[PDB]
């Protein structure tokens, strides 16, 4: 499929907790790395519309993004920090102890494969914790 | 089949 913002929309309201249904469109956005701006405009405003039970979801994808673009450069990482901060504080705000549970381990994994540097891991981490 | 967080090869 070639890019477009609408396309996205909809995968984004199709995308399940499913490790077929994360990787699926994970691998889309990588191949479409060159519109990561308009990916993480569209990936935010569809996570604040979502119902709060599909919220970790959306942040189970930026982690899949996120680190498995790594190796292809710093692009998705800087696009994506500007607002993932934010994203962790609505999705904590948005559910409960379970999901926040989920959130903290994402959190531990991406600073012990150093995914953000510290100062953005700290903001992480009061996101969350504070 | 449920999504793992730790499934993207790194680190």
């Amino acid at each position: 499929s070639a890019f477009s913002e609408a396309a996205l929309e909809k995968k984004l309201s199709e995308l399940s907790n499913s490790q077929q249904s994360v990787q699926t469109l994970s691998l889309w956005l990588i191949h479409h790395r060159k519109h990561s701006r308009p990916i993480v405009t569209v990936w935010e405003r569809e996570l604040r519309k979502a119902k709060p039970n599909r919220k970790l979801t959306f942040l189970y994808l930026a982690n899949d993004v996120i680190q498995n673009s790594k190796r292809k450069g710093p692009e998705f990482t800087k696009d994506f920090a500007p607002v993932i901060v934010e994203a962790f504080k609505h999705v904590s705000s948005e559910t409960d102890e379970s999901c926040k549970k989920h959130l903290g381990r994402v959190l531990s994994i991406w600073e012990e494969r150093s995914v953000y540097e510290n100062d953005v891991l700290e903001q992480l981490k009061q996101a969350l914790y504070g | 089949p449920s999504y793992s967080p730790t499934s993207p090869s790194y680190s």
